[PDB]
RNA sequence: CCCGGCGAGGGGAGUGAAAAAGAACCUGAAACCGUGUACGUACAAGCAGUGGGAGCAUGCUUAGGCGUGUGACUGCGUACC
RNA sequence: UGUAACGGGGCUAAACCAUGCACCGAAGCUGCGGCAGCGACGCUUAUGCGUUGUUGGGUAGGGGAGCGUUCUGUAAGCCUGUGAAGGUGUACUGUGAGGUAUGCUGGAGGUAUCAGAAGUGCGAAUGCUGACAUAAGUAACGAUAAAGCGGGUGAAAAGCCC
């Protein structure tokens, strides 16, 4: 059931109906992404790929959520230097739901 | 996504036999620390003993190339005001034979408590003969 | 002489273990006026072993 | 005008003791010892975000370098077979796949051995 | 500070920081290390920027309708309960009543009402002509301000 | 009920009353009352008193029956201590701190 | 009223809107010292954290798990001025 | 002081010389987000951008833009016994100084906005005052002239009275 495929940069082994949180996409909050950048297709035979993505296997999706994550807090500090600095970051996310592994 | 890791108690732990007769000390030292520390297993995880119960038998028969026979030496400190003590291989095999496998094993294992958790595993017999048949220990090379 | 630098609650702790006193737990009984006493002392009213030995 | 600092200087103190909640002995207690380690765990946690993608790193390929021994072949030859066969599989995936689906997993060693 | 100016202790010797007098700013009970004189906070205005900006602000009241400019304008006698009643149908509250025959009937009928205030067309302010929210001039003072402001 | 009573400034140390309130702690009070007139210390005298004050405290006034308690809580906190000079040797003076214990027990079942 | 030495001190009872406003009396922080609950802790070496992480205990929505407290084991890591 | 001159185990290849493809390996480079500085710029419009380059380690130090505190004006306004400030928790939120809401305590003050003025921000100064720790229930209890027992009084007696 299980397939493999690229995002934000990044792969995820991902099953069909589980939600799935991924670097920040241009989409709207309830409409529907296609990734045709499938690396792998597992189930009873295994589509593995001897090129650059599989062939016709596309992951279809739903967006879920646009939030924002746990605020990372960023200290750089010089010892003895008189030198300090904070920042904090909340970095941007898309949940998505598996919906169809074709 | 949390990458899995080996939880103590799901690890199926599993019993080996090695014969020691004519090995080199030092290979068959490394690919037992390699075993009990749980490298080979596909689960593995640095955190946690995923490696396998060893039994090596014929510690005594071990093999050494060169001059290491009688030129390795074994040294010690008793921690006494200068109590240092020394053991050629030779002198070594003719007391404690256990110990040249022990001592090969845990320097190459981790140094903590889970490095002294996974030399436990290990099991050296200066006979042929052992007493853990209860187990079933499959033969390893 | 003199601390380096100055023990914990912990340690402070760890010494005082020892110090907990311990209770009596062994309490006796007089055979006539039933009185409670320590093992080979005599009473308050003034009984040892059953029988007055004192005004 | 004067200006008494009271109420400002403890929500100083309090929010930084808030942060080292947890600590051993002063260094939760008392503020002037707490602010180091709060520092000090700021410094630590910058620098592991950078040691957590190497330590995962690490683990995954020891876990893909055990999987592909069991199945004859070498880490280092298997990412050589499967670069050779343009796979664009990950270590983190591999190291996925070699704990949960070996069945799968031996499809790519196979696929490797091509190359 | 009162005290005297001897050391409490001497230089070294004793495993203590060095003072010079008990009435440093460090130490408690005396100092205050910049402590403040009594001063003059007026500050200077040029004649051109004065008439400029009350020339820019009494012409924004034109703008914002809060010039209310009138005729004569006078209470009978001496009594506020007769201008607190002739400003309800007049419409107003809060207001700055400048007058160029400044009226001693008027002046005293509005000293206890708060909102209103009876300036002189020659005392008229910047910060009143502002704080107000309605301005009352009479023709004449308007023409006293004319002539004042140029 | 829980009836507590108490010995505020208590002239002894918490760290020497302490010793003894760990004696009595979720023992019955018959047992406990016992203890105290055989533990060879001015604290177990200190710490009766307030015991057996709870015991006629909770008796009287709220729950009755002495068979039937234990003393759920006994705790000591440290009291104001009171500041002396002690003058030592050489003109120098140390500050001897008088210290005071506050006593509480609760008699509950 | 009650315990105590017709003490201190307390428990009641009462007054008050309130008495952890009871004279050591508005508020009542922090250091510091306790009592009780959860977890850890008696073969383990070091700035005591930090990334990883099991277990256990609780809060929740449950027929997935996600918070919270703890933190066994483990990579890195010699305070501030 | 202890092997103590491979970091260790250990190695006759796990050393060296030569060549050959592999792989690991950093905050380097690429991938996908997000922020900001300067330069262009289409010419939008006095700005942000279809945008587009490029940069963004930093002591002394120089230049920019802000947070917060007490006080004055806006304010005889507004929020507040249907619970202010303060104290103490929790949950959101901003790139940071921070901000917002609310539980308990508290029992009466608080103060938007945009301006104005500062006793305007503390961890260090063998800083100054108060409080509280540590060593520690440790040393010590002040002349080595000496106590003992019976009775009294008392809640209690080695010490008081006889
Ligand atoms: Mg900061
Ligand atoms: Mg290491
Ligand atoms: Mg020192
Ligand atoms: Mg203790
Ligand atoms: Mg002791
Ligand atoms: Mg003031
Ligand atoms: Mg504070
Ligand atoms: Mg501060
Ligand atoms: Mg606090
Ligand atoms: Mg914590
Ligand atoms: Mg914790
Ligand atoms: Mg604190
Ligand atoms: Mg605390
Ligand atoms: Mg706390
Ligand atoms: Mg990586
Ligand atoms: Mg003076
Ligand atoms: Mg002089
Ligand atoms: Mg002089
Ligand atoms: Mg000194
Ligand atoms: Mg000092
Ligand atoms: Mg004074
Ligand atoms: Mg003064
Ligand atoms: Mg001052
Ligand atoms: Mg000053
Ligand atoms: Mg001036
Ligand atoms: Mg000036
Ligand atoms: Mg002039
Ligand atoms: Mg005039
Ligand atoms: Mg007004
Ligand atoms: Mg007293
Ligand atoms: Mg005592
Ligand atoms: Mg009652
Ligand atoms: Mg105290
Ligand atoms: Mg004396
Ligand atoms: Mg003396
Ligand atoms: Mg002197
Ligand atoms: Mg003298
Ligand atoms: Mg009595
Ligand atoms: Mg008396
Ligand atoms: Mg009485
Ligand atoms: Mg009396
Ligand atoms: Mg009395
Ligand atoms: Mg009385
Ligand atoms: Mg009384
Ligand atoms: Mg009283
Ligand atoms: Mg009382
Ligand atoms: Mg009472
Ligand atoms: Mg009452
Ligand atoms: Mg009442
Ligand atoms: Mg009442
Ligand atoms: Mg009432
Ligand atoms: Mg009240
Ligand atoms: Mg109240
Ligand atoms: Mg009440
Ligand atoms: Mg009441
Ligand atoms: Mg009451
Ligand atoms: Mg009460
Ligand atoms: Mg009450
Ligand atoms: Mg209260
Ligand atoms: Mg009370
Ligand atoms: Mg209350
Ligand atoms: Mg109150
Ligand atoms: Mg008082
Ligand atoms: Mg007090
Ligand atoms: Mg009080
Ligand atoms: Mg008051
Ligand atoms: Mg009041
Ligand atoms: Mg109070
Ligand atoms: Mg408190
Ligand atoms: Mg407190
Ligand atoms: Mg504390
Ligand atoms: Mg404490
Ligand atoms: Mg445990
Ligand atoms: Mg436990
Ligand atoms: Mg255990
Ligand atoms: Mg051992
Ligand atoms: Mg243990
Ligand atoms: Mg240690
Ligand atoms: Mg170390
Ligand atoms: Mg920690
Ligand atoms: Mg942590
Ligand atoms: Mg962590
Ligand atoms: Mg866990
Ligand atoms: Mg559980
Ligand atoms: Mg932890
Ligand atoms: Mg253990
Ligand atoms: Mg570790
Ligand atoms: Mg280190
Ligand atoms: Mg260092
Ligand atoms: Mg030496
Ligand atoms: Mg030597
Ligand atoms: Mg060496
Ligand atoms: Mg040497
Ligand atoms: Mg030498
Ligand atoms: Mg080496
Ligand atoms: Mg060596
Ligand atoms: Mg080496
Ligand atoms: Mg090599
Ligand atoms: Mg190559
Ligand atoms: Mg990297
Ligand atoms: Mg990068
Ligand atoms: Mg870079
Ligand atoms: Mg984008
Ligand atoms: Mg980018
Ligand atoms: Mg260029
Ligand atoms: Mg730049
Ligand atoms: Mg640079
Ligand atoms: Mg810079
Ligand atoms: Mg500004
Ligand atoms: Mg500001
Ligand atoms: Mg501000
Ligand atoms: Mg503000
Ligand atoms: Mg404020
Ligand atoms: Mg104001
Ligand atoms: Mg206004
Ligand atoms: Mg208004
Ligand atoms: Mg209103
Ligand atoms: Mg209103
Ligand atoms: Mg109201
Ligand atoms: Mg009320
Ligand atoms: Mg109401
Ligand atoms: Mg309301
Ligand atoms: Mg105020
Ligand atoms: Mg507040
Ligand atoms: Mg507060
Ligand atoms: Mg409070
Ligand atoms: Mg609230
Ligand atoms: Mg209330
Ligand atoms: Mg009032
Ligand atoms: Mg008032
Ligand atoms: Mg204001
Ligand atoms: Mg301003
Ligand atoms: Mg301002
Ligand atoms: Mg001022
Ligand atoms: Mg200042
Ligand atoms: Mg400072
Ligand atoms: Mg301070
Ligand atoms: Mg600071
Ligand atoms: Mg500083
Ligand atoms: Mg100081
Ligand atoms: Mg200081
Ligand atoms: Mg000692
Ligand atoms: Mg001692
Ligand atoms: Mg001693
Ligand atoms: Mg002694
Ligand atoms: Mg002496
Ligand atoms: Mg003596
Ligand atoms: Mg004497
Ligand atoms: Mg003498
Ligand atoms: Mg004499
Ligand atoms: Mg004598
Ligand atoms: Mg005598
Ligand atoms: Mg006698
Ligand atoms: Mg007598
Ligand atoms: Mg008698
Ligand atoms: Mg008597
Ligand atoms: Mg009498
Ligand atoms: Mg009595
Ligand atoms: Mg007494
Ligand atoms: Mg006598
Ligand atoms: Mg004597
Ligand atoms: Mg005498
Ligand atoms: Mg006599």
């Amino acid at each position: 059931m299980y397939a493999v495929f690229q995002s934000g940069g990044k792969q995820h082994r991902v099953s069909e109906g589980q939600t799935v949180r991924l670097e920040k996409l241009d989409i709207a909050t309830g409409e529907t992404v296609e990734f045709a950048e499938v690396l792998m297709i597992a189930n009873g035979e295994e589509v593995k790929i001897g090129v650059p993505f599989v062939d016709g296997g596309v992951i279809k999706a739903e967006v879920v959520a646009h939030g924002r994550g746990e605020k990372v807090k960023i200290v750089k500090f010089r010892r003895r230097k008189h030198y300090r600095k904070q920042q904090g970051h909340r970095q941007w996310f898309t949940d998505v739901k598996i919906t169809g592994i074709s | 996504m949390k990458t899995f890791t080996a939880k103590p108690e799901t690890v199926k732990r599993d019993w080996y036999v090695v014969d020691a007769t004519g090995k080199t000390l030092g290979r068959l030292a490394t690919e037992l620390a390699r075993r009990l520390r749980g490298k080979h297993k596909a689960e593995y995880t640095p955190h946690v003993d995923t490696g396998d119960y060893i039994i090596v038998l014929n510690a005594d028969k071990v093999a050494v190339t060169g001059n290491k026979r009688t030129d390795k030496v074994y040294y010690h400190h008793t921690g006494h005001i200068g109590g240092i003590k020394q053991a050629t291989f030779e002198e070594m095999i003719a007391r404690r034979p256990e110990r040249v496998i022990e001592i090969a094993v845990k320097g190459m294992l981790p140094k903590g408590p889970l490095g002294r958790a996974m030399f436990r595993k290990l099991k050296v017999y200066a006979g042929n003969e052992h007493n853990h048949a209860a187990q079933q220990p499959q033969v390893l090379d | 002489a003199v601390q380096q630098n100055k023990p914990t609650r912990s340690k402070r702790g760890m010494r005082r273990s020892h110090d907990a006193l311990t209770a009596v737990t062994s309490l006796s009984v007089d055979k006539t006026s039933g009185e409670k006493h320590l093992r080979h002392h005599i009473t308050a009213d003034g009984y040892y072993r059953g029988r007055k030995v004192i005004a | 005008a004067r200006v008494k600092r009271g109420v400002i200087a403890r929500a100083r103190h309090k929010k930084i003791l808030k942060q080292a909640k947890g600590y051993y002995g002063a260094r939760s207690r008392v503020y002037r010892v707490a602010f180091q380690a709060v520092i000090k765990a700021g410094q630590y946690a910058y620098r592991d975000r950078r040691q957590r993608k190497r330590q995962f790193r690490q683990l995954w390929i020891a876990r893909i370098n055990a999987a592909a021994r069991q199945n004859g072949i070498s880490y280092s030859k298997f990412i050589n077979g499967l670069k050779k066969a343009s796979v664009e599989i990950d270590r983190k995936i591999l190291a996925d796949i070699a704990v949960f689906d070996k069945v799968a997993f031996t499809a790519l060693v196979e696929k490797a051995k091509a190359a | 500070v009162t005290g005297s100016g001897k050391k409490p202790w001497r230089q070294k010797g004793t495993g203590r920081a060095r003072s010079g007098s008990i009435k440093s700013p460090i130490w408690r009970s005396g100092g205050v290390t910049f402590a403040a004189r009594p001063q003059d906070h007026s500050q200077k205005v040029n004649k051109k920027m004065y008439r400029g900006a009350l020339k820019s602000i009494l012409s924004e009241l034109v703008r914002q309708d809060r010039l209310i400019v009138v005729e004569k304008f006078s209470v009978e006698a001496p009594k506020t309960k007769l201008l607190a009643q002739k400003l309800k149908d007049m419409a107003l509250e809060d207001v700055l009543i400048i007058t160029g025959e400044l009226d001693e009937n008027l002046f005293l009928a509005a000293r206890n009402l708060h909102k209103v205030d009876v300036r002189d067309a020659t005392g008229i302010d910047p910060v009143s002509l502002i704080a107000f929210d309605k301005v009352v001039m009479t023709a004449d003072a308007v023409k006293q301000v004319e002539e004042m402001l140029a | 009920m829980e009836t507590i009573a108490k010995h505020r400034h208590a002239r002894s140390s918490a760290q020497k009353v302490r010793l003894v309130a760990d004696l009595i702690r979720g023992k019955k009070v018959s047992q406990a009352l016992d203890i105290l007139t055989y533990t060879n210390k001015k604290a177990a005298v200190l710490v009766k008193k307030v015991l057996e004050s709870a015991i006629a405290n909770a008796e009287h006034n709220d729950g009755a029956d002495i068979d039937d308690l234990k003393v759920t809580k006994i705790f000591v906190d440290e009291g104001p201590s009171m500041k002396r000079i002690m003058p030592r040797a050489k003109g120098r003076a140390d500050r001897i701190l008088k210290r005071t214990s506050h006593i509480t027990v609760v008699v509950s079942d």
